[PDB]
């Protein structure tokens, strides 16, 4: 062991650059305190012919453009054409470096932690919906799984089927078990006045999907914007809503934050939309026949002081061609209504006097 | 006795010389911090931009802020960037130059930049040994293959999505089928996709409106660009498309177009083979049929062909189950399958 | 679909066993309209996999015994696009034409060797034009046909084919991505050389010759050999400078095979390059290629 000897010359030099590090290590705080102000980068390749090529372009907020070599620390997701980086009082170096996605109209369109609804409030679609809730808890938990058997979650799921079907509270009840950031979308929110617009809020979904935590992006009313017409203002949403399409087929790295859509009518249905990324879930979802009505309007209406003498027969027969949110209207109706009848407790007649009064 | 300590003092060196691993490497990177905390030395630079050099060693310069100045020469750097038109930076002090800056569009690094990896791609295509098409029956891939190639070389990214003609403003969109197939023209190489054209391919069989005409006015700038006064002997398109009925048949002669490819799965060597490069990271059991899987399926979807077997592998872990037979590959494949013929309309 | 041109095929084939010429011109309107129809592109494909193959087996069965070959030569080159005449949308295939040409060339390769000499003449010289009119192949057949009539044409000692196979050959290797087929059939630039010695031409084609080459994607075994064979007759028509560039780059064809024959060619021309090489800047870097191998002072020419 004469000749191990010598490590611990080599563990006393380790253990003294550990015990020196901490003055030239401790000047970080000092210096990296904080950046006063907000400089916009753009990075632009050069080259010097170790003598590397290496530089990139600064623009400060008060328009005013320097030079500057591609500096700093470990970059991982840096060097991307991005804001709100780190820079000292006059040297002008990067040390910091976040990205700024501010136009607050478009980053706080709907900002919710978690809703209060849960999957548990409906009654007879488990057989359609437990697809979804699998589609949904097993990305989220069992990662692990995916390396063992080569799984990759898709990232469109084609809610489709007629309104009223309560598909939005529906998939905000499940957004609830994803535990996950939910982030709603409008569909008529694309359609703006200036020019572009629809790439900055695409850009800008994926932007906040891409960049921040794990979260749930929910839009509706895609078919209304969803048209293939052969100027035209669907075809500029055609140049936005191709471009998503092209935002889920050129990207490989795309396993992050699905991307779910729901689409109240499918008369007009993009062929455009079938691939692994794009909307390849399409589990029907029909209107909810007086049985499904019934059990979701009992769900619906379990909290409510609602008689025990309900045979369900009249109920049944009265909802005719009806959906989920007519019935939920039908029991905020008549929860609206049974205060002002004089009797706490949920009558009989107060269903067909719902369904009369707002249908 | 004496045999025994040779092993165990072999041992207490090995635990020895264990531990230098757990330090040795992260000393490179405590290193690397001073390196670079002595790379932040060289700040206070500035640019500029030369328009007229009266002296050959010293020259007048414009700043981007809007007031112009002069300076001089450097004894490091030579005469050879000094040329006027070329953008270069200042320093603060003494106004010195340390290097130039390249111009770019500021655009010109995203359509130059985005690139894909992967060149296994270009041989994980399956059994598949001026113009191409990609036209669209039951059977997809048309994207993993030109993004296989794509992703293999491609010479450049030169990706033209059919969302690119759209023009809202008045139908000049010549201007950018001369300005991007002049830039073909210019630069030697080039490869040209044209994926989904069928949402851009309108047969115009009855009176079209405005935004109709200007389409097949592109079209008939495409025309005159193929089979007009214009070779295309070096330069490659590839006409992607969905459904291979409203192809134009105008556009659909054999002069631009001169092979058609079937993107399908017609040979049971092409649909094994995809289907062994799609079954790569499962596990499965000891029993392993796949001529039951190839035989059943009679002209499908290669990614969707992924999408059924891993949705079969997610109906073998509806029961948790680390292995998984290939009875729900059958079966599943099977049904879902089925319902992939149902919605095959 | 073929489903029908199928049972045409497999009963075609049993039926037409003893049957004459005639019987081939009662299938010329079955098959027109057989050609006509199908606008399908991948079913028909075993249609024309088949009825090629009946029409041809027909053509076998009236070639076994007695041929005359006039009206089979009459057939095929009065008829070529007959049927591709009222089609006006060309379904642009390009897939069975290759097995087409292939199949015709094959079995003239079958009737090649010695049948008739009559009309392998008239044969041969309908499909060199068949070259012209055809104007889209892969380019392999088209000189497989020149080249194995031009093999003909070395010992028939007629050597005015010399501007025909070399100036088809520029047609011939242009248009298309080539590697091993195109050093096999780029030495017929040189092959006939020595009988026509005509310098322009020698111009034309060590430049058209070495336009991108160097040593990769081309492997016979036999490649040092050929390289031997390129610029030597280029040293017959310049004087020194042509092996100036040509004796520099054979210092491998020793690692190659075995060096117990080298010693009298790559180290015997190891130095006459650098001798006649240009005392201007040459001279003064291309010694020191040379100087420090062993081998090298073993030579007895070592001293000068």
């Amino acid at each position: 062991k004469i000749m191990k000897s010598e490590v611990l010359r080599v563990t006393h030099e380790l253990q003294a650059m550990k015990d020196k590090i901490k003055e030239n290590s401790e000047k970080i705080k000092v210096n990296k305190t904080l950046p006063y102000l907000v400089s916009n980068v753009i990075e632009l390749l050069d080259v010097d012919p170790q003598r590397k090529g290496k530089c990139a372009v600064i623009k400060t907020s008060t328009r005013q453009t320097y030079f500057l070599p591609v500096i700093g620390l470990v970059d991982a997701e840096k060097l991307k054409p991005g804001d709100l980086v780190g820079v000292n009082k006059d040297s002008y170096l990067i040390l910091e470096t976040l990205p700024t996605e501010y136009d607050s109209r478009v980053k706080a369109m709907e900002v919710d932690e978690r809703p209060t609804e849960q999957y548990s409030d409906i009654g007879g679609l488990d057989k359609q919906i437990q697809e979804l809730v699998e589609a949904i808890v097993l990305p989220m938990n069992h990662k692990e799984k995916f390396e063992n058997l080569g799984i990759q979650p898709p990232k469109g799921v084609l809610m489709y089927g007629p309104p009223g079907t309560g598909k939005t509270l529906l998939a905000r009840a499940c957004a609830a078990q994803t535990k996950a950031t939910f982030l709603k979308l409008a569909g008529p929110q694309l359609v703006q006045m200036f020019i572009g617009d629809g790439a900055k809020l695409v850009r800008d979904a994926f932007a906040l999907a891409k960049e921040k935590a794990p979260s749930i992006i929910f839009i509706d009313e895609l078919d209304a914007i969803g048209t293939k017409r052969f100027k035209a203002g669907d075809r500029e949403v055609q140049r936005t809503m191709l471009e998503l399409l092209n935002q889920l087929d050129g990207f490989q790295p795309n396993t992050q934050v699905k991307v779910i859509a729901a689409t109240n009518r499918v008369d007009i249905l993009d062929p455009a939309l079938l691939r692994s990324g794009r909307l390849d879930r399409k589990i029907e979802f029909p209107m909810p026949n007086e049985e499904a009505r019934a059990r979701i309007m009992q769900i619906h209406s379990r909290k409510m002081n609602v008689s025990p003498d309900v045979n369900y027969e009249e109920l049944a027969r009265c909802t005719d061609d009806f959906n989920g949110a007519q019935c939920k209207a039908v029991c905020v109706e008549a929860g609206m209504i049974a205060l002002r009848r004089g009797a706490t407790e949920l009558t009989h007649e107060d269903y067909m006097e719902g369904i009369l009064e707002v249908q | 006795d004496y045999r025994k300590k040779l092993l165990e003092h072999k041992e207490i060196d090995g635990r020895l010389k264990e531990l230098r691993e757990q330090l040795k490497e992260l000393t490179k990177q405590y290193e690397k911090s001073e390196n670079d905390l002595k790379a932040l030395q060289s700040v206070g630079q500035i640019v500029g931009e030369v328009l007229k050099q009266l002296t050959e060693e010293k020259f007048i310069v414009k700043a981007t802020n809007g007031p112009r100045y002069v300076v001089g020469c450097r004894r490091q750097l030579d005469k050879s960037k000094l040329k006027p038109g070329t953008r270069v930076a200042l320093d603060m002090t003494t106004l010195t130059i340390m290097r130039y800056l390249p111009r770019e569009v500021d655009p010109l690094v995203y359509n130059m930049s985005h690139e894909d990896p992967g060149n296994v791609s270009y041989s994980e295509i399956g059994g598949l040994s001026k113009g191409c098409l990609l036209y669209g029956p039951p059977g997809t891939g048309k994207t993993l293959l030109a993004r296989a190639v794509a992703s293999q070389l491609d010479c450049n990214f030169l990706k033209v999505v059919s969302s690119s003609i759209v023009d809202k403003y008045i139908g000049e969109s010549a201007r950018l089928i001369r300005e991007m197939f002049n830039y073909a023209r210019d630069h030697q190489p080039c490869i040209i996709f044209m994926d989904e054209i069928d949402a851009i391919g309108g047969r115009r069989f009855s009176e079209g409106t405005s935004a109709d005409r200007e389409i097949q006015r592109t079209l008939m700038e495409l025309l005159n660009q193929m089979d007009g006064f214009d070779t295309l002997h070096r330069v490659k398109m590839i006409m992607a498309t969905n459904r291979p009925d409203t192809l134009d048949p105008a556009l659909l002669r054999p002069g631009r177009l001169d092979r058609k490819i079937h993107i399908d799965l017609p040979n049971e060597q092409a649909r094994l083979d995809i289907l062994k490069i799609h079954a790569g990271p499962i596990t499965k059991h000891g029993e392993i049929d796949y001529e039951a899987i190839v035989k059943l399926s009679d002209g499908f979807n290669g990614a969707d062909l992924r999408n059924v077997c891993t949705e079969a592998g997610m109906f073998a872990i509806r029961a948790d189950h680390d292995f998984v037979v290939q009875e729900d590959f059958m079966k599943a494949v099977r049904k879902v399958a089925d319902s992939k013929k149902l919605e095959s309309k | 679909m073929a489903d029908g041109g199928s049972e045409r095929a497999d009963g075609r084939i049993v039926k037409m066993e003893v049957d004459y010429s005639a019987t081939v011109d009662q299938r010329l309107p079955e098959c027109a309209k057989l050609a006509k129809e199908g606008r399908l592109q991948e079913v028909i494909e075993t249609l024309l996999s088949l009825e090629k193959q009946t029409r041809t087996a027909s053509d076998m069965v009236s070639t076994s015994r007695i041929l005359v070959a006039v009206v089979k030569m009459c057939y095929e080159a009065k008829e070529w696009d007959l049927l591709n005449e009222n089609i006006m949308l060309l379904s642009k295939r390009r897939s069975q034409l290759k097995q087409a040409v292939a199949k015709m060339v094959q079995q003239c390769c079958t009737y090649v060797e010695e049948i008739t000499d009559l009309p392998i003449k008239l044969r041969l010289i309908d499909t060199l034009r068949m070259v012209t009119e055809g104007k889209i192949y892969v380019e392999i057949e088209r000189a497989r046909l020149t080249k194995t009539l031009a093999t003909i044409k070395e010992q028939n000692g007629d050597v005015k084919e010399a501007a025909s196979i070399l100036q088809e050959l520029q047609v011939e290797t242009y248009g298309s991505m080539e590697k091993k087929e195109r050093v096999e059939f780029i030495l017929e630039q040189m092959r006939l050389c020595l009988a026509v010695k005509d310098y322009i031409r020698t111009q034309i084609i060590s430049k058209k010759i070495n336009t991108k080459f160097f040593q990769e994607e081309n492997t016979e075994k036999l490649k040092l050999k050929y390289y031997n064979l390129m610029i030597q007759l280029d040293q017959h028509e310049g004087s020194y400078l042509s092996i100036c560039k040509h004796y520099r780059a054979i210092y491998d064809t020793p690692c190659i095979q075995a060096e117990s024959e080298k010693w009298q060619q790559a180290l015997k021309s190891v130095v006459l390059y650098v001798i006649l090489a240009p005392f201007d800047n040459e001279q003064s870097d291309l010694v020191h290629r040379i100087s420090g191998d062993k081998k090298l002072e073993e030579i007895p020419k070592y001293k000068d």
